[PDB]
């Protein structure tokens, strides 16, 4: 089955520009405080993820390089430690990642 | 090919007299080739129509059409050209007066079939038009109210001439 | 081709206070040693240039070429300066319209220093009272008042191809004083832009 | 018709299910921050937190070795589990698993993102979200009603 | 009649600022760098004693402007709409800040502004009425406080449920009216003149001329209705979203002339309410506020 007859214009103009067919604004932006950026109310900040997520490659790269193999994962805890750090009495019998970097900010 | 989008930024106006208010600002910008459906792409165009820089901005950071992206990038460089070359004192202060979009030259191509069949392959380009205003968008309009009406009613009635009479 | 060069074969140092000042012209005297034997070279292809003479001559080209802005006689003001001085002039005009008008001269103008295959260079001193107003595309006042005059003392360069049979005496260059005031401020506000980092890096 | 129901439907079928959660569980515990689709991680929630019961429980329990050896494919996260994420965890009682909301990915299909951590980690921390201070003019307000009360 | 000394007060705070504008000649660029913790370390060129804080917050984004309350200029608490006068450094404050006792402050003045000017527009010209002060109560008291003094034929005619709910309409349609507030700093022999007939308004501003050097005092002005501020108030009455007078208690030593102590509570727009919270909080600002 084909069209019977050519649609008009006037009559396709009114069903794409129906407020159903049109796009709606959002209402939910927000601003990041610790970057300034824009966010929406139940999505997170970016710019700064963007540190950590790349931070972390960092920090796993240090790992993998330590490591030296596949399956070497150890059966005890780890810790990260940043240039002007000491190892404390604490930090025994624990895997210590040495970051050439100082200690973040952000990061506690 | 027609180009006077860009010839309407060349418009340069007389010098304005003493008594006469500042001339608000107008910029067009527009962008000629873009590989994006025309009729797409004035979806987004409409909704944008008479919002301010800062939120048509905000709104497509969030947008998930590729077409969102590329209005944003356009209102960007239409608005760093309006310090640029405007003399506009504060970037926040613009709104978005007018945005259209219109067909751009296309590329014809085969569509084959595995059955032997074929079909008309078109690679669709559009233009892209935009009017930015300086000052914040004028504010919206207010319906009429129930007294408002009543009394345009009457008005009409009192207006209404004799028809066909002496 | 090329008929100006760029800079000044030798740059004339202004001495403070001499908006107040015979007497200068007889400085020129004491310096007719450095400047005669240049004086010299110019009226050997000339023979009528004269210091006393000459700035009437060059102040009539360097108000022309103001008028012409107010036109903009591009036409007409190639001919008055050198190719070196229009770039200046009339680039960042653009798009931009300007009232400019010359209040008489506080000062006579004198010829202060010459030094020229030869391009005969000459500094004059000029002193005059003029009004500025530069609009906008929308006719908007950014710069200069309409009709409030400013008075400025600079000094300024003419340069004459005295090789060519056609050569002509069209200004070059203007030489600013370090003792001149500076210019009028803008209407228009602009902002300084703080330093730009990416995400990993950090305000200092 | 999705009343009622209790499992997501992933992969190509219930064992692909298992076999994908399998790899994001294992996964998790080698790095302790992954970063997957909201829709199965918040699936894989669930049994993150089952099994870090399994490793409270000891390491002699015979269940807990074959529920060990068969979720995780690596078989050097035994040891880490027994020692070091059930240390970690024997004093808190639940909740191991932090699972937040991530911008959806800008890859033309707009995938809904989330990430998923065990908490008490060594990864930097998270930028979790901060609660309003009690300084605010309004809770100022309601400080003054709970003096009066 | 009240009408006239509006008229005259409108007109001396119109010379006033005509006097200071042109005591200012020409514009002069002040380099102004901005110290706040966003977009630290902007540097911006503004007219001296015309260009406002407001003015930078347009040349940033227009979130500046939405969320920018007060500006810190060289540390000092400065109004959004106030000329700047050097440069400085300049740092933007908003109501989420971790501290907002200080714009806490501000906005519970201007509300006991605008409280004052409901009760003088409140009544019927044919009764006097005369403000004696704005007591300033913490925000943990509940509810703002402005004092009033009535005449003798008013003194057995206390507000009703319906006679409080008028006046939050006469101050629902000052938010709606949406007026900047007006800042002036004037000296002493000024402002004794433009408040000369309110004795009580005249020991106010000796107590404010008093603690600084000067006779500078600072003014505010709401349209016509004009008064004294013990410091910055909001730009614009617009930024209140629910307001309500909560209840009026009369002093008991009040034999001269009847004072009474108004109570209400006010919310910006950026803070707002559920509806419960709201009745809770109206309930407890109905409860006398004494100062300490
Ligand atoms: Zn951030």
């Amino acid at each position: 089955a084909a069209p019977k007859n050519r649609r008009t214009i006037e009559v396709n103009r009114c069903r794409r520009r129906n407020p159903q067919k049109l796009i709606k604004i959002k209402n939910n932006i927000d601003i990041c405080p610790e970057c300034g950026h824009l966010k929406q109310k139940h999505v997170l900040c970016g710019y700064c993820y963007e540190k950590v997520r790349q931070e972390t490659t960092k920090i796993r790269q240090q790992i993998g390089a330590q490591e030296g193999g596949p399956f070497r994962a150890p059966s005890v805890e780890t810790m990260v430690l940043y240039t002007g750090e000491k190892p404390s009495e604490k930090d025994q019998g624990k895997r210590i990642v040495e970051r050439n970097i100082k200690r973040p900010s952000w990061f506690t | 090919i027609s180009r006077k989008w860009e010839k309407k930024n060349k418009i340069v106006y007389p010098p304005q007299l003493p008594g006469e208010p500042r001339r608000p600002a107008e910029i067009y910008h527009c962008r000629r080739q873009i590989k994006y459906s025309k009729d797409k792409m004035w979806y987004l165009a409409k909704m944008i129509r008479g919002m301010s820089i800062d939120q048509a901005l905000a709104q497509l950071e969030f947008n998930d059409k590729k077409g969102a992206q590329i209005i944003k990038e356009v209102l960007l460089e239409a608005q760093d050209m309006a310090v640029r070359d405007h003399n506009v004192e504060f970037r926040s202060n613009l709104h978005i007066a007018e945005s259209t979009s219109g067909r751009g030259q296309c590329l014809k191509r085969i569509r084959y079939h595995g059955r032997g069949r074929f079909g008309i392959m078109e690679k669709v380009y559009c233009h892209y038009f935009v009017k930015l205003v300086e000052g914040p968008p004028p504010p919206p309009e207010v319906p009429k109210t129930a007294v408002d009406h009543a009394k345009d009613y009457i008005q009409q009635l009192r207006s209404r001439t004799i028809i066909h009479t002496l | 081709h090329l008929a100006c060069t760029a800079g000044i074969f030798d740059p004339y140092v202004p001495p403070e206070g001499d908006a107040r000042m015979l007497t200068q012209r007889t400085e020129r005297l004491r310096k007719n040693a450095a400047s005669q034997l240049a004086i010299r070279k110019i009226r050997e292809f000339d023979a009528n240039f004269k210091t006393k003479d000459f700035p009437e001559k060059a102040k009539d080209i360097f108000i022309e070429a103001h008028l012409c802005l107010n036109n903009s006689d591009h036409d007409r003001l190639h001919t008055l300066v050198t190719e070196h001085c229009f770039p200046d002039m009339v680039w960042d005009l653009k798009y931009k319209t300007v009232r400019w008008g010359f209040v008489e001269s506080l000062e006579p103008a004198q010829v202060v220093h010459v030094r020229c295959n030869m391009y005969g260079q000459v500094t004059v001193r000029l002193h005059t009272r003029q009004t500025l107003a530069i609009y906008d595309r929308f006719g908007r006042l950014m710069y200069g008042q309409e009709d409030v005059p400013k008075d400025v003392l600079e000094y300024v360069v003419f340069e004459r191809h005295l090789m060519n049979p056609y050569g002509s005496w069209r200004m070059h260059a203007k030489i600013v004083p370090a003792w001149a005031p500076p210019k009028q401020p803008i209407l228009k506000t602009l902002m300084i832009p703080g330093p730009q980092l990416k995400p990993w890096e950090e305000y200092e | 018709i999705s009343h009622g129901r209790v499992y997501r439907r992933l992969g190509l079928g219930p064992e692909s299910r298992i076999h994908l959660l399998r790899n994001l569980l294992t996964g998790l515990v080698r790095h302790e921050r992954i970063e997957a689709t909201w829709a199965r991680a918040d699936e894989m929630r669930g049994y993150a937190e089952k099994l870090i019961d399994y490793g409270k429980l000891g390491d002699t329990n015979e269940r807990a070795m074959r529920m060990a050896d068969f979720w995780l494919t690596e078989k050097d996260l035994i040891p880490k589990l027994f020692k070091v994420l059930a240390p970690r965890f024997q004093g808190q009682n639940g909740n191991y698993t932090r699972m937040l909301q991530i911008p959806n990915r800008k890859e033309q299909d707009r995938a809904k993102m989330a990430v998923i951590e065990y908490k008490g980690n060594y990864l930097p921390p998270l930028p979790l979200p901060h609660r309003d201070s009690n300084l605010t003019l309004l809770n100022q307000l309601l400080l003054g009603l709970q003096q009066d009360l | 009649s009240p009408t006239e000394l509006t008229e005259m007060r409108n007109d001396l705070f119109n010379r006033e600022k005509s006097r200071q504008l042109s005591l200012t000649p020409r514009t002069e660029k002040i380099e102004v760098k901005h110290v706040g913790k966003t977009d630290p370390g902007t540097v911006f060129v503004m007219n001296k004693n015309i260009s406002t804080p407001y003015s930078c917050a347009m040349h940033l984004s227009e979130w500046y402007c939405s969320k920018s309350i007060l500006a810190l200029v060289d540390g000092q608490p400065w109004d959004m709409y106030k000329p700047l006068t050097k440069s400085c450094e300049i740092k933007f404050l908003t109501f989420k800040d971790p501290d907002p006792k200080e714009v806490n402050k501000a906005y519970w003045r201007s509300c006991a502004m605008m409280l004052g000017c409901v009760i003088e527009r409140a009544f019927k010209d044919d009764y006097v009425v005369s403000l004696v002060r704005a007591p300033e109560v913490p925000v943990i008291a509940g509810a703002f406080c402005y004092d009033v003094t009535l005449d003798k034929r008013l003194d057995e005619w206390m507000p009703t449920k319906e006679n409080l709910r008028s006046f939050t309409k006469d101050a629902h349609a000052l938010i709606y009216r949406d007026l900047p507030f007006e800042t002036l700093d004037v000296d002493a022999r000024v402002a004794l003149e433009i408040f000369q007939h309110n004795k009580y308004k005249v020991d106010f501003i000796e107590e404010k001329a008093s603690q600084n050097p000067e006779r500078i005092v600072k003014l505010h002005r709401i349209g016509d209705f004009i008064d004294v501020s013990e410091g910055p108030l909001i730009p614009r009455t617009s930024v209140c979203f629910q307001y309500e007078v909560s209840a009026v208690h009369n002093l008991n030593p009040s034999q001269p002339n009847l004072i009474r102590r108004f109570q209400g509570l006010s919310l910006p727009t950026h803070l707002r309410a559920q509806f419960t919270i709201w009745d809770k909080l109206v309930e407890r600002s109905r409860k006398m506020v004494t100062e300490d």
